[PDB]
């Protein structure tokens, strides 16, 4: 019901070595045509990322900021706001990083923040204002 | 064990009655289950005692003593079973010392065209039944294609060699009744490539596994893909084995294609990582840039100026972060390019190496078979495999040539008398023979009945050694072009000493190429003395038939001397080389299921031929013309065991015609 296993035996392939005479050494060469091809499109982009590799040596070291280490503070210095309102306006709604540029609010703190001082500091035309960027 | 063995070793099924007996007993097969098994018994329990004891006349009486109650009851029931089997050779059958001795007075007359066994064997059935007999042999020695090689102590057959195992095969039944030599055969082959040393046992394991793997390939691809048919003529097993082959050698490299196609994937893949990092990293060197030129303008600032500090910093934390993720993730890729460019598949299917190692196998399956794989029938090949002997294989070390003398005994057999046409007519039949020595001594033979016992290579030889008036009908003559009649040859080493590994029977040699395989490619040391055989199969065959004898014992000490050494190789001192395609007695070896032919022509083979009538209008006549031989048997073609038995299915068939069948009532 089946080919001893390793043995490859489709009636698709067999009516195609025996469609002429030499149809059997025409299949077959062009798979080592195939095969050639591949192999130089392999040394091909082989060394283009050979290329791309040296271009990246050292990686980003050079360019790393060490680590603030800060402990999450309750209160909102007159500083600490006017942050808040510029990183809205650069960032609109990605908490995360407000939180990241004032160093010291958590996303929640942050996330309460535009509730409270919504009116204070018109934070829906700084909104609607980023939106156009 | 007891007497249902004695139906396998009659070829019989023990628990069914065959096509042969439902024909000689309709009644009882018609009849109640009861009296079969009865029957069924009667037919065993007979065997069983023929076969205890061979070399004595199994008589009805005899036979009645020893069966017992309720079987002795059917007096008639026995002497029909007794006498069925005692007809078609089942009992009764080769050399026994028989009770009762021949009637003073014959019965009809038999012609029998060749005193090879089957020849022999229907000739002593038909003269032990009462009939007058007289073999034409063209030969001036009995056997035929039993030949056997002897000078001084040396003796090497020729011709037959082996008997395929005692297992249900009547040579076992001669065998008690002929001392005959026979020694086991040690399978054990060591191959030895064209170099001169042995192939490394992981080599020669590995190619044989893909040998028989590559035979139920075509197996698999005759019976489940129905290719049989291929530009409206029919496939061999050597274009099947070509296919098989191709399709993995395509395998191998559709296996590399897709290989190496995954690892270009990934590359693609890395290289738009790379890409990716660095247009990335150019960003981040900004940054850097415009981050620190913003922090160098020293305090105190206003709130934009602070605000600046601080997002350009965490803009540059964030694609910092980005690219760490990046690099965390082109470590993945660039250890899977390792992974598989050190995991790659099979270079090639089979080496050069490899390649000529298989060829040897392959010239193995043409030796068996006596000819190219390229004539080979893909589908009906193997169509005896079912029917093969269990055992071990034997040779005869006293030479396979002491059977057919033994059988020849008190036979009426013209040596040198060559059968040059066969006459058969509503009323009998006159063969015309000439002497072999002086062509014009001519002989006529008038005969009841011919049996035909020619070799399938006389009857294809064209123009014909043997004419038939009137001719045989197309529905002969064409089984005749059909069947395959193939060739194989042995050359015979005889040294004075030696100097071989003892304990190997037999041992390869592999050849330079495809094309020449089957020269010398084995060696058997079986005898006694020092003998060594080497074969030669395949397309080989018919082409070292050209080639002299010392060129060819040449060719047998230059490979021998690479596997022993150029020193331990003395000189042969008597050597002979067979040329079986040359010999216009046989015109070949033995026959072989042809490419367009069937199982179903070797019966054919086996017709009788019905002469028309004489005067015109008058009754259907007898059967006149009768054949027999390696080619007749279906299921044992290409034997001695096939021909013998061929013999014994004629001599019942001819009997049964001339002297009567009364066992049928
Ligand atoms: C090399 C070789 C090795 C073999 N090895 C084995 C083996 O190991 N085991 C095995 O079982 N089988 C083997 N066989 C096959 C076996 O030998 C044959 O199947 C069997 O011997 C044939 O017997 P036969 O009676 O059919 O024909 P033959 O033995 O050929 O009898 C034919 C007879 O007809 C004669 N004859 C031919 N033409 C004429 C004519 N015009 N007039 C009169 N007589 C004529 C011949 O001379 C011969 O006497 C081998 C065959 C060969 C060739």
């Amino acid at each position: 019901r089946k080919p001893p296993k390793g043995m490859f035996l489709s009636q698709e392939d067999v009516e195609a070595v025996s469609a002429n005479a030499t149809a059997a050494t025409t299949v077959l060469r062009q798979l080592d045509m195939e095969l050639v091809s591949v192999k130089r499109q392999i040394q091909n982009i082989k060394q283009t990322n050979s290329a791309l590799k040296e271009k990246l040596d050292g990686g980003i070291e050079p360019y790393r900021l060490p680590e603030v280490i800060q402990k999450c503070n309750a209160r909102w210095t007159t500083e600490e706001q006017l942050l808040a309102v510029q990183a809205i306006r650069k960032y609109g709604r990605d908490f995360q990083a407000i939180s990241d540029v004032i160093g010291n609010k958590s996303v929640v703190q942050v996330k309460n923040f535009f509730v409270n001082y919504r009116r204070r500091f018109n934070i829906d035309e700084v909104l609607q204002e980023w939106e156009a960027e | 064990s007891g007497v249902e063995g004695a139906a396998f070793q009659s070829r019989l099924p023990h628990d069914r009655m065959t096509s042969q007996e439902a024909a000689c007993f309709p009644d009882i097969i018609s009849g109640p289950q009861q009296t079969q098994k009865v029957f069924l018994f009667i037919r065993n329990r007979t065997l069983q005692l023929w076969l205890d004891n061979p070399k004595i006349q199994l008589t009805f009486e005899a036979t009645l003593q020893q069966l017992e109650a309720p079987y002795n009851s059917d007096t008639v029931l026995v002497h029909r079973v007794h006498s069925y089997l005692e007809r078609h050779g089942l009992i009764n059958f080769g050399i026994y010392k028989r009770i009762k001795p021949l009637p003073t007075k014959k019965t009809g007359k038999v012609i029998i065209i060749g005193s090879g066994v089957s020849g022999l064997a229907a000739a002593r059935q038909l003269q032990s039944f009462g009939m007058d007999v007289t073999l034409l042999e063209a030969r001036d020695r009995v056997g035929g294609r039993v030949a056997t090689f002897r000078k001084g102590n040396y003796v090497a057959d020729l011709g037959a060699m082996v008997v395929t195992g005692l297992g249900g095969n009547p040579m076992a039944v001669v065998s008690k009744q002929v001392n005959m030599e026979l020694a086991k055969i040690k399978q054990k082959c060591p191959l030895y490539e064209a170099n001169g040393q042995a192939v490394p046992k992981e080599k020669d394991e590995m190619v044989e596994q893909e040998f028989n793997r590559l035979l139920e390939a075509t197996s698999y691809l005759s019976h489940q893909l129905d290719f049989n048919v291929l530009n409206n003529k029919p496939v061999s097993l050597g274009q099947a084995l070509e296919v098989v082959i191709q399709l993995q050698e395509k395998h191998v490299k559709d296996e590399q294609i897709e290989h190496w196609k995954k690892i270009v994937k990934t590359q693609e893949e890395l290289k738009e990582l790379l890409n990716k990092m660095v247009n990335l990293k150019e960003k981040i060197k900004e940054l850097h840039q415009q981050y620190k030129e913003a922090s160098e303008v020293k305090p105190p600032r206003d709130i934009t100026a602070e605000f600046l500090v601080k997002s350009k910093h965490r803009d540059l934390t964030a694609l910092c972060k980005e690219y760490d993720e990046l690099a965390e993730t082109q470590g993945k890729l660039e250890e899977k390019l390792q992974e598989l460019e050190a995991n790659p598949p099979s270079d090639v299917y089979l080496s050069s190496r490899d390649r000529q190692i298989l060829d040897w196998h392959f010239a193995n399956l043409e030796f068996a078979n006596a000819t190219p794989l390229s004539t080979l029938s893909l589908k009906h090949w193997d169509q005896d495999d079912d029917f093969e002997f269990t055992g071990s294989h034997l040779t005869v070390r006293n030479g396979y040539s002491c059977v057919p003398v033994a059988l020849a005994e008190g036979l009426d057999i013209k040596l040198n008398t060559a059968v040059r046409q066969v006459r058969y007519t509503a009323s009998g039949c006159e063969v015309i023979a000439v002497n072999t020595r002086s062509t014009s001594q001519t002989f006529i033979y008038k005969c009841d009945a011919v049996l035909c016992t020619l070799p399938l290579g006389v009857l294809k030889q064209q123009p014909p050694a043997v004419q038939f008036v009137p001719p045989l009908p197309e529905w002969k003559t064409s089984a005749v072009q059909r069947m395959g009649f193939g060739n194989l040859n042995k050359v015979v080493l005889c040294f004075d000493r030696v100097f071989w590994d003892p304990s190997v029977n037999l041992f390869g040699h592999v050849g330079s190429t495809t094309a020449s395989r089957g020269e010398l490619f084995l060696f058997w040391n079986l005898y006694k003395a020092p003998i060594l055989l080497a074969l030669v199969a395949g397309e080989a065959a018919g082409i070292m038939e050209n080639i002299s004898d010392d060129v060819i014992v040449g060719r047998c000490l230059a490979i021998l001397k690479g596997i022993f050494g150029s020193s331990a190789v003395p000189q042969p001192k008597e050597t002979v080389v067979s040329r079986w395609r040359a010999d216009p007695w046989a015109r070949g070896s033995y026959s072989y299921v042809a490419a367009g032919s069937s199982g179903n022509d070797y019966d054919l083979m086996a017709q009788p031929i019905t002469p028309g009538p004489s005067i015109p209008g008058a009754p259907q006549p007898i059967p006149r013309l009768f054949f027999a031989g390696e080619h007749t048997i279906r299921n044992y073609p290409a034997t001695v065991h096939g021909a013998l038995l061929s013999g014994l299915r004629e001599a019942g068939r001819i009997a049964d015609q001339f002297l009567g069948a009364m066992y049928t009532l």
